[PDB]
């Protein structure tokens, strides 16, 4: 084959540093993808399935920037 | 009282004015010609501030205020009750500050050292003179300076700032704030490092200069050195003061629009 | 509109009033007017927040531009 | 109603009091740490008696520095080594009067020419070697070209006369930089001058030392061994150059205006 | 002269074996998580 | 392989420090615990302010004693 | 005049110093040290090497993810044009969610990217904290630099996470820009009635002025006795020489009291930390306890009272 | 040449460090991956919010349980 | 032995580490079963 | 002279494996793009 | 021996540590039972 | 005098491969631009 001697990689790249990089990167990427998916239409915490559990506002508009601070908690904006 | 080691350094000479007449100590202080001057002017200024509080509406410490003349007086002489007291006190203040600096020069000459501290004090003095003398002269009236009062010079600062709609966009103001912030950061790091090296982990020896270099090269990759951090310190503080003086001499004399509109020179360069 | 302003709003234009020349100044279209600002061009899935630009009508600040 | 008041006592008020008390208390601790050097102080009494006083607040309890390489323990506040032998005459008969040196002011160790009494050991590196050394003992150093090498130049001495010639550079191994210049004087002795009292002109190939005069370079203190310097010797050398700032010319201590 | 980590060739072979096994197991678990997510909430 | 591929695994602790790793794991777990609790509290699943099984501030505002005192003023 | 000791006149080189030996079990240091002639005119000339272990890599991954996010949103706000990016650079920013969304997680282009960047920047600074602590402790030194860093991190988290949560809105936090964050500063002063009448703001300004004063004084005093070996503070501490003696006599004669060569560094530490402690205390009470600082100052007898002469009629009362 | 023009190419690693190159390549590839994904998500080609194959927030708002609760 | 542990010490540590991690994950699963019974989220 | 300490044999070895790895990576990239074009064509 | 404790000292410390932790958790459980009786939150 | 340690033979070798590589790169650039002109002409 062409990949016969790949294991010699660890003779000039430090395996300790490699491990420390990979663990950190994977955990950070996990957190990142979860927050990205939660900030979209695929969100699964406040989507109302299988039921809305909170006492949400009865008529919540589409929020604009020129807004006041809300009086009560609400999680159903759509 | 004298320190354990103080007596062999209390010799005569080193003075600027006066001579052997004012060359003595009173307690721990050294007096000199300029010591007499400074205490004279400080006492007089304080007593006049107090009297100007007595003829006002209240002796509450937070609400005393002595104000400068009106703008119609110009660069003339105002009545005592409507501005002249402010002028006498602002003469006393200059006298006291300069006396302070020259006394420092006498002391340093006697102890055999360099004149770095009075030189750095000179820039505080320069900022004060910018606010009370140079800017008022260029604008044409003493009544452009600030009143003497806690809480009452803050009203001055506020309204002067809003005379340009948004004073945060003043360029020399941005540069001075940069220097102030970096100075506090540097002072925290310097304090921490020396304390850490002479107060090591329990049951260890005092560390060395190599440790001081190593720690910052490990954290950040560069260490400036034990003598250059003192230099960097003198530099950051002096520059803060300098650019404050510039930012105030620009506002009013050389720029009368809003400060955001100055910056408009940048996106109007014909190169984007 | 000019009669309404000259008679009913003297708390503001007190006894000096307005004429056409106060705005047209001899031209059919006045010089300083405004419309609802759309903002700069951004990607199509990005809504406008209405700030953080140069902002020519709010004195060149980064404040809300309309 | 614009300024109606509901209740006078609030949290901001209490928190401000707490801060006034938390300051006002670090002042206390710092002022106590300030008095581990130079205390107890000496208060002179009504008719000359001297007592030891301690100030406000009082001195702290002693702490110990453990120096490296078996360099001993230092207790502070602790004992003091004895002063040497300065001679002084008071000028006016009151406790706050000034003093005059009795003999030759340059060789007296009073005024800007006073020094401290330190250890008779050199300062060490992290490995145990002496820290300040000549460039022939430290064989790995080199002057960066782009910079005037002072070796060879002359040492003009503040009245225009020649003091001697530079023959060595003394470096600092812990932080690489120049600390002293060694020169041969008019009577063929080897003396040091600190680099922070020298103006080096590369083109004139001169070193100007504004502190002392040309003939004064013959009486600079000397070292025991010329492969190292100790703390005591550093103090003596530097202090001799500092005495000249007030004693070199008889007109230097005499009121500018 | 050249940059080395002090591992011989046998140690490198050992490390490589276990590294590849671990990476394969991790990717297996990832695939399983995505099959479940596709069954529950398909995104394409 | 695939049955006995993970037999060398115990050698992990000959290159990684065990006490450092333990401390790192504990700190990461505490941080993640706080974070997930805060993320779930900021959604529709919040369980402190949902007024289930009852709203207590509203219960206090409508006690007969408080109502009778508020009537007298 | 005499040499002022501001620049190095003669430079010297030896081989680079790798650093004090670390405890066994540590990673090597990365980089080959280089020398800078211009940096050597004012200070130390060596650059590198650097220590990258476990905590300082996780930090630097977090921080760069955050930077990529911030930069890309600033770039999307001009339509991807780099020419316009350079043209209008001080006016661009990444903006927080609209205040009506409360503490929920908003959609990505209406405040979710702000939330992501904030989370990643937070994690970056906490990992850096652990790095700073361990680096100082592995060399056997006191951990005083970690205490001050902790104070600074706490101020960053107060304005930004703690105060927005106590208020109930992420839209109460600063954006990531230059002119945008200056606008935030001015607006929060305008809304809560004049920060000049906030007492913790006055005290922190006292301590920022004091930091500049103290560091001018210390930098001057040590450059002025460096002819007697004063720049070497560790030796002047463990064996007091004439430099320290002159340094303490100067201040005693001038203003009546003095510190020692070790104590002045405790004064520095505290003056830099009280500034930020008062910063935290002043921001944490604004909005949550006090709604108008000027009316507070009037209630507690602090504000002056200019003479009136006129009467202005509030048109909402008419 | 045109066929023997690239003969000595394998000598490249006698002047270019292999370790630095490896690390640089890996880091650059990760950064570029993040960047391109973020640039494509901010366009019309966005695939998380396009409501294909169905909109899930809308699906949750019109469940019979939620509708019956909103009716009161 | 870059950590100073021999192979026996590493084996010992590994045994107890794996046991502890398994117990922790068991407790996590139990917490999630209770939460699903109380407030199902999917 | 700037050098890496690798001889010519070591360089040949490294080059072999480097080229193989890069080719495999580019193959995977091409496959990803073919799938994306089938699902959501962009030009 | 990294901490200087022998194996006997470690056994002793472990005994008392586990007893103390168990007692603490017992008190926590009791506090929560009282709170549930007074003001149930789920 | 500033020098790189390469002899004249080593410089000739380096130059050969450098020029070959640059020519190949520019060829690929030209191909990319022909495709872009066919798809979306800009002038
Ligand atoms: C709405 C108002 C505007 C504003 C309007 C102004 C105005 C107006 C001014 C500043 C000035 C300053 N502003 Mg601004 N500024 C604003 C917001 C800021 C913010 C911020 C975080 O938002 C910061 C950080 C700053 C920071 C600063 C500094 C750059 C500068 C003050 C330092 C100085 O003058 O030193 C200089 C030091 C002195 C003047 C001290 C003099 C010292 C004397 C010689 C010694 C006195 C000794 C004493 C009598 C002895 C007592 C003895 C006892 C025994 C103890 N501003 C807002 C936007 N700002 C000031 C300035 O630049 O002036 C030059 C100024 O005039
Ligand atoms: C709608 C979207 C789905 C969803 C779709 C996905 C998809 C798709 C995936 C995840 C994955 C994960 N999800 Mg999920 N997930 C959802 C909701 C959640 C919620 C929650 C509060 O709602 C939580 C807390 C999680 C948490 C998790 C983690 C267990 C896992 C991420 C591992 C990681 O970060 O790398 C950490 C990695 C390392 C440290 C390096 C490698 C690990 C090595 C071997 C050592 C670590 C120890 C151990 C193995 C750690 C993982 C524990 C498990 C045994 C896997 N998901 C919703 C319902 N989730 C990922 C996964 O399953 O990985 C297998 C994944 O692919
Ligand atoms: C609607 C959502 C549910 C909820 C759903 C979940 C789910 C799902 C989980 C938790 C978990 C936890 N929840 Mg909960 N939780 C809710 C509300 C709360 C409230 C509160 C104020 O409302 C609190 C204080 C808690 C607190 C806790 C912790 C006990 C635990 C996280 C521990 C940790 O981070 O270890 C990090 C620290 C370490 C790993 C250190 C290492 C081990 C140390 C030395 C030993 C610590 C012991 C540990 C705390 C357990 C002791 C219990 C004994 C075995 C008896 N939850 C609401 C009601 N919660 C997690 C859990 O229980 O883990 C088992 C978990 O999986
Ligand atoms: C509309 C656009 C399409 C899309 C179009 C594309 C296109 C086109 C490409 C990707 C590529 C990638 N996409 Mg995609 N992608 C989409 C949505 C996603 C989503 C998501 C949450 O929505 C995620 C998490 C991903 C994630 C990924 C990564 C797997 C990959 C980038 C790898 C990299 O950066 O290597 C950088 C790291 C290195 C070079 C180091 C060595 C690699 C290491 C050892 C292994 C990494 C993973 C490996 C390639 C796959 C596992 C191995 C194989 C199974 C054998 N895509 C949507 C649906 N995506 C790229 C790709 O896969 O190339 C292979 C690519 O060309
Ligand atoms: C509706 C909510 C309830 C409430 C629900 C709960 C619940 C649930 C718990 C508490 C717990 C505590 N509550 Mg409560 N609590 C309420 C109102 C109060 C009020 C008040 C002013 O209103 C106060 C001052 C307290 C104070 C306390 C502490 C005694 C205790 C926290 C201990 C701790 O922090 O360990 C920190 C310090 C340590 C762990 C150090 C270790 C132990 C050391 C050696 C000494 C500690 C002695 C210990 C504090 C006292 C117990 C001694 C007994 C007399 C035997 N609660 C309201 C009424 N509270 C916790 C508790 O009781 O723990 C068992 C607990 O689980
Ligand atoms: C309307 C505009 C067209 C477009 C018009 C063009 C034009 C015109 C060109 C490109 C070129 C490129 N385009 Mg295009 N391109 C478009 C959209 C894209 C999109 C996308 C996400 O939409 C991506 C990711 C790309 C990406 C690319 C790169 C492959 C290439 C830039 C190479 C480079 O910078 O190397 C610079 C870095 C080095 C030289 C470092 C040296 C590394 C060595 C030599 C190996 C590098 C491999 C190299 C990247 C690619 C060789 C490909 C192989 C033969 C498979 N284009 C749109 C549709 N594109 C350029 C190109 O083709 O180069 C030949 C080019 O001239
Ligand atoms: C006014 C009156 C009623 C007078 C009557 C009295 C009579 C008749 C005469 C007395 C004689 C004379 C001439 C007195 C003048 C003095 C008077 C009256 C007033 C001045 C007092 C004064 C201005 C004090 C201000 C003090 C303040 C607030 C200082 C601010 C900065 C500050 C808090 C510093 C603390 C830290 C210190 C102590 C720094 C100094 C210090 C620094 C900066 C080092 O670098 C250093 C390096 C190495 C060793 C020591 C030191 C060191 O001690
Ligand atoms: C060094 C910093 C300043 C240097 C720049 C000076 C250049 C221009 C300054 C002149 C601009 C002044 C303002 C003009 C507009 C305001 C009106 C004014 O005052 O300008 C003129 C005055 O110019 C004047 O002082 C001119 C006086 C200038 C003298 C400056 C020299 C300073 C040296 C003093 C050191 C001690 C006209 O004066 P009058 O109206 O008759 O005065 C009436 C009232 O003042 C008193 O009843
Ligand atoms: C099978 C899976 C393979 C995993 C093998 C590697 C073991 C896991 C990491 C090892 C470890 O946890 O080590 C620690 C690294 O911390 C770190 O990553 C810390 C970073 C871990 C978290 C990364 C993501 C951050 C999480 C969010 C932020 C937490 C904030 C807490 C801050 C107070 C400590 O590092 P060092 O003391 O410098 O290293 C010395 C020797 O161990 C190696 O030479
Ligand atoms: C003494 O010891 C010796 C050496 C002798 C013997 C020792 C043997 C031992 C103990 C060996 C131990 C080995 C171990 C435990 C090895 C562990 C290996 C693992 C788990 C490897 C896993 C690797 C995972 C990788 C390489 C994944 C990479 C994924 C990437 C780069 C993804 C990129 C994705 C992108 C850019 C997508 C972004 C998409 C979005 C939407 C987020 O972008 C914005
Ligand atoms: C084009 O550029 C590229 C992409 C190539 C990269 C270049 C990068 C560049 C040029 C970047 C320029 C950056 C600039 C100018 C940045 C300016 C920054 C300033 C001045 C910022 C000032 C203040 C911001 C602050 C104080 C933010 C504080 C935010 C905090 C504390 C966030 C807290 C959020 C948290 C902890 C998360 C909670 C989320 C969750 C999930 C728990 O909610 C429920
Ligand atoms: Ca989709």
């Amino acid at each position: 084959d062409n990949f016969t001697g790949t294991y010699k990689m660890w003779m000039f790249i430090d395996p300790r540093r490699a491990l420390l990089f990979i663990a950190s990167f994977q955990i950070l990427l996990g957190i990142l993808i979860h927050m990205i998916v939660l900030g979209s239409d695929l969100n699964w915490h406040s989507d109302g399935i299988p039921k809305f559990y909170f006492p949400n506002a009865a008529e919540a508009s589409a929020p604009i920037d020129m807004s006041p601070i809300p009086s009560a908690r609400n999680f159903k904006f759509d | 009282a004298l320190l354990n080691f103080e007596k062999k350094y209390r010799v005569r000479g080193g003075t600027l004015v006066g001579g052997d007449l004012f060359d003595f100590w009173v307690g721990p202080f050294y007096v000199g010609f300029f010591g007499v001057s400074a205490v004279f002017f400080a006492t007089l200024g304080t007593m006049l501030i107090l009297f100007g509080a007595a003829i006002g509406p209240t002796l509450n410490i937070w609400q005393i205020s002595i104000a400068p003349p009106d703008l119609s007086v110009g660069l003339g002489f105002a009545p005592i009750r409507e501005g002249g007291l402010w002028q006498v006190i602002t003469i006393c203040a200059v006298g006291a500050f300069v006396s302070w600096a020259l006394r420092q020069v006498e002391i340093a000459r006697k102890l055999g050292m360099g004149l770095h501290v009075p030189f750095a004090f000179s820039f505080a003095i320069l900022a004060y003179l910018t606010l009370v003398f140079f800017r008022p002269v260029l604008l044409g009236a003493w009544g452009h300076a600030f009143p003497y009062g806690l809480f009452s010079h803050l009203d001055w600062v506020s309204n002067v700032g809003y005379q340009t709609l948004h004073f945060h966009y003043n360029p020399a103001h941005m540069l001075a704030i940069s220097f102030f912030f970096i100075n506090t950061l540097a002072l925290a790091m310097h304090g921490s490092l020396i304390l850490s090296v002479v107060n090591p982990q329990k049951g260890e020896e005092v560390k060395t200069a190599e440790h001081e270099n190593t720690v910052f090269r490990d954290i950040v990759g560069y260490s400036i050195g034990a003598l250059a951090i003192h230099r960097l310190g003198l530099f950051l503080a002096i520059n803060a003061a300098f650019w404050s003086a510039v930012c105030m001499i620009l506002t009013g004399p050389f720029w009368t629009r809003g400060w955001p509109e100055w910056w408009m020179w940048w996106p109007n360069l014909p190169i984007w | 509109m000019t009669r309404d302003t000259n008679s009913n709003w003297t708390g503001h234009v007190a006894d000096t009033g307005v004429t056409c020349y106060t705005c047209h100044r001899g031209k059919p279209v006045p010089e300083h007017v405004w419309t609802t600002d759309p903002g700069p061009d951004i990607p199509s899935v990005f809504p406008s927040n209405g700030q953080n630009t140069i902002g020519y009508n709010v004195a060149y600040t980064a404040l809300p531009f309309d | 109603e614009f300024g109606y008041i509901t209740q006078y006592f609030d949290l901001a008020q209490v928190t401000l009091w707490a801060f006034w008390l938390s300051l006002l208390s670090v002042i206390f601790f710092n002022r106590r740490e300030d008095k581990r050097e130079g205390y107890p102080q000496e208060a002179v009494q009504i008719f000359g008696k001297t007592i030891l006083t301690e100030g406000f607040p009082f001195m702290p309890a002693p702490k110990t520095f453990k120096l490296p390489h078996n360099g001993g323990d230092v207790v502070k506040p602790g004992p003091e080594r004895p002063q040497y032998d300065f001679k002084l005459e008071q000028v006016d008969r009151f406790a706050g009067a000034a003093y005059r040196p009795v003999g030759n002011p340059m060789l007296a160790g009073v005024g800007p020419g006073a020094y401290a009494v330190r250890a008779n050991k050199p300062d060490l590196t992290n490995a145990g070697d002496p820290r300040i050394v000549p460039m022939r003992v430290a064989k790995h150093f080199a002057v960066v070209d782009k910079d005037p090498d002072p070796r060879g130049m002359t040492v003009i001495g503040a009245d225009g006369q020649v003091g001697g010639k530079v023959t060595e550079i003394w470096v600092d191994r812990a932080e690489p930089q120049v600390r002293y210049l060694e020169l041969e004087a008019g009577n063929k002795k080897k003396v040091l001058v600190p680099i922070a009292l020298c103006v080096i002109k590369g083109q004139k190939r001169e070193v100007k030392v504004r502190s002392i005069n040309g003939i004064h370079f013959n009486d600079v203190p000397t070292l025991s061994n010329y492969d190292q310097i100790t703390l005591a010797e550093e103090d003596k050398v530097s202090a001799y150059y500092g005495a000249g700032t007030l004693y070199a010319t008889p007109n230097r201590a005499e009121s500018v205006l | 002269e050249k940059s080395t980590t002090g591992l011989t060739e046998a140690e490198s072979k050992e490390f490589h074996g276990i590294f590849m096994a671990s990476m394969t197991l991790w990717f297996g678990l990832v695939v399983l998580a995505h099959i479940l997510s596709w069954l529950y909430r398909p995104w394409l | 392989m695939n049955a006995k591929s993970f037999d060398g695994m115990h050698k992990l602790w000959m290159i990684m420090n065990p006490v450092s790793t333990l401390w790192a794991i504990f700190i990461f777990q505490i941080f993640l615990g706080l974070l997930i609790h805060m993320v779930v509290l900021s959604s529709d699943l919040n369980w402190h302010d949902d007024q289930i099984p009852v709203g207590y501030q509203l219960q206090g505002e409508t006690l007969p004693v408080n109502l009778e005192m508020k009537a007298a003023q | 005049p005499e040499y002022q000791n501001i620049f190095n006149k003669v430079q010297v080189r030896e081989p680079a110093y790798p650093g004090v030996e670390l405890p066994k079990g540590s990673l090597p240091r990365v980089g080959k040290p280089i020398f800078s002639y211009w940096l050597g005119k004012i200070g130390d000339a060596q650059i590198g090497p650097l220590y990258l272990g476990g905590w300082g890599i996780a930090s630097l991954i977090s921080g760069f993810i955050a930077l990529e996010v911030i930069g890309l949103n600033m770039l999307a706000s001009v339509g991807w044009d780099p020419r316009l990016f350079l043209k209008e650079f001080f006016w661009l920013g990444l903006e927080p969610p609209p205040p009506a969304y409360g503490l929920s997680i908003p959609p990505l282009a209406e405040g979710g990217w702000w939330l992501i960047a904030g989370l990643f920047l937070t994690m970056s600074l906490l990992l850096w904290w652990v790095r700073v602590y361990k680096r100082a402790k592995d060399l056997g030194m006191g951990t005083h630099l970690s205490w001050a860093f902790a104070v600074a991190i706490l101020f960053f988290l107060t304005l930004g996470f703690i105060r927005p949560v106590l208020m109930g809105s992420w839209g109460e936090a600063p954006p990531f820009g230059i002119f945008p964050h200056l606008d935030w500063t001015a607006a929060i002063s305008i809304r809560y009635g004049n920060f000049y009448y906030n007492p913790f703001h006055g005290l922190s300004i006292a301590f920022m002025y004091g930091s500049a004063v103290l560091f001018a004084m210390h930098g001057g005093t040590i450059l002025a006795v460096s002819r007697y070996g004063g720049d070497r503070e560790i030796d002047q501490i463990t064996d007091r020489g004439t430099a320290a003696e002159r340094a303490m006599l100067f201040w005693r004669w001038c203003m009546g009291f003095n510190a020692s060569m070790e104590s002045i560094h405790r004064w520095a530490w505290w003056f830099a930390v009280f500034c930020i402690i008062n910063s935290i205390l002043g921001i944490i009470l604004t909005g949550t306890v006090v709604d108008n600082w000027y009316l507070w100052a009037v209630k507690h007898g602090v504000a002056p009272s200019y003479p009136s002469e006129l009467t202005i009629d509030n048109p909402y009362l008419t």
